[PDB]
């Protein structure tokens, strides 16, 4: 699917996925390309957090959607 | 002393953007005038001013019944965000700082890497409270002058206050005032406790916007962090069962 994932530096990376994919799968796809471990990944859509055992279709996440990636920053 | 730092570090470990955020969400349920601004990403020294102006312009738009123009938060619905903008009297603007990067873009990059790496480094949490109701900008640096001399920050904030008077004029002629909170190093003996200190100071400020709590701190550096440890423990117990990455209802 043609969808967008927006990062905190204002960068968006695009992935091709299927709705039957798990939240676990998205995190794995993002990891391969940016190197962040899934246990470090937090995914947000329509102000809701996506849960690991769910599929994209469960949240009705469709083509041309924009996703948010949250980072947990130290200080 | 090695003992002293080792224990001060053990007492109050670094706080990350999530515990700070959960803390802000919780503080909003206590003090509904506080809007729990997201810390992911936080503001920086390079853009905290435009971020504040943007938030206040959206507040004016909401008060007029108009669309907002500024960015939506990630973990909040559009409608709940308008209700928070309507309600809010206090902006807790957390700022993430590091001496290395000298621009916004560089700061965000430095920020990103240290997150994936997972390190504190020489990064620092600052807090600017925008008290809309009292028209007061409070600048809290637990390291006192980690960014710049406080007298310098005061001057910079005074000119910013002057444009907040134009952006967000009061009913009357009341001008935004500024307060440099810390007049000594607060975080004595720690290189880690800034995030917690910011939230403790914010809470003291929510309880009393004229709080002299910093001036009444014990002199001892370990005693400060014992007390701060107790606060931290209270916060973690209070947010334990609160929702992850989800704004409370305005």
């Amino acid at each position: 699917m043609q969808i967008f994932v927006k990062t905190l530096t204002g960068k968006t990376i695009t992935l091709e996925v299927e709705p039957s994919d798990t939240i676990e799968n998205v995190k794995a796809k993002i990891q391969d390309k940016e190197g962040i471990p899934p246990d470090q990944q937090r995914l947000i859509f329509a102000g809701k957090q996506l849960e690991d055992g769910r599929t994209l279709s469960d949240y009705n996440i469709q083509k041309e959607s924009t996703l948010h990636l949250v980072l947990r920053l130290r200080g | 002393d090695m003992a002293r730092r080792q224990t001060i570090e053990a007492l109050v470990p670094a706080w990350d953007s999530d515990i700070i955020f959960k803390c802000l969400c919780y503080f909003h349920t206590l003090y509904p005038g506080l809007i729990p601004l997201e810390t992911f990403p936080p503001a920086t020294i390079f853009n905290f001013k435009q971020k504040i102006i943007s938030i206040l312009e959206d507040k004016k738009a909401v008060l007029r019944g108009e669309p907002i123009k500024g960015p939506l938060p990630i973990c909040c619905s559009k409608e709940n965000y308008r209700r928070h903008l309507q309600r809010t009297t206090l902006l807790p603007v957390f700022m993430w700082y590091h001496p290395t990067p000298k621009t916004l873009s560089d700061t965000m990059q430095t920020m990103k890497q240290l997150a994936i790496k997972g390190s504190v480094g020489a990064s620092h949490w600052l807090l600017v409270i925008v008290d809309i109701q009292a028209r007061r900008l409070v600048y809290f640096d637990s390291l006192y002058n980690y960014v710049m001399p406080p007298e310098n920050m005061k001057k910079e904030l005074q000119s910013f206050a002057q444009q907040l008077d134009q952006v967000y004029p009061a009913y009357d002629s009341k001008k935004f005032s500024v307060k440099i909170a810390a007049k000594e190093v607060i975080q004595r003996g720690s290189g880690s406790s800034c995030g917690a200190w910011c939230c403790q100071f914010l809470h003291w400020y929510l309880k009393d916007p004229l709080t002299d709590a910093l001036n009444d701190l014990p002199v001892d550096s370990v005693e400060r962090h014992e007390n701060l440890a107790s606060f931290v423990q209270a916060c973690e117990a209070a947010v334990q069962d609160l929702p992850e990455l989800s704004w409370p209802e305005a």
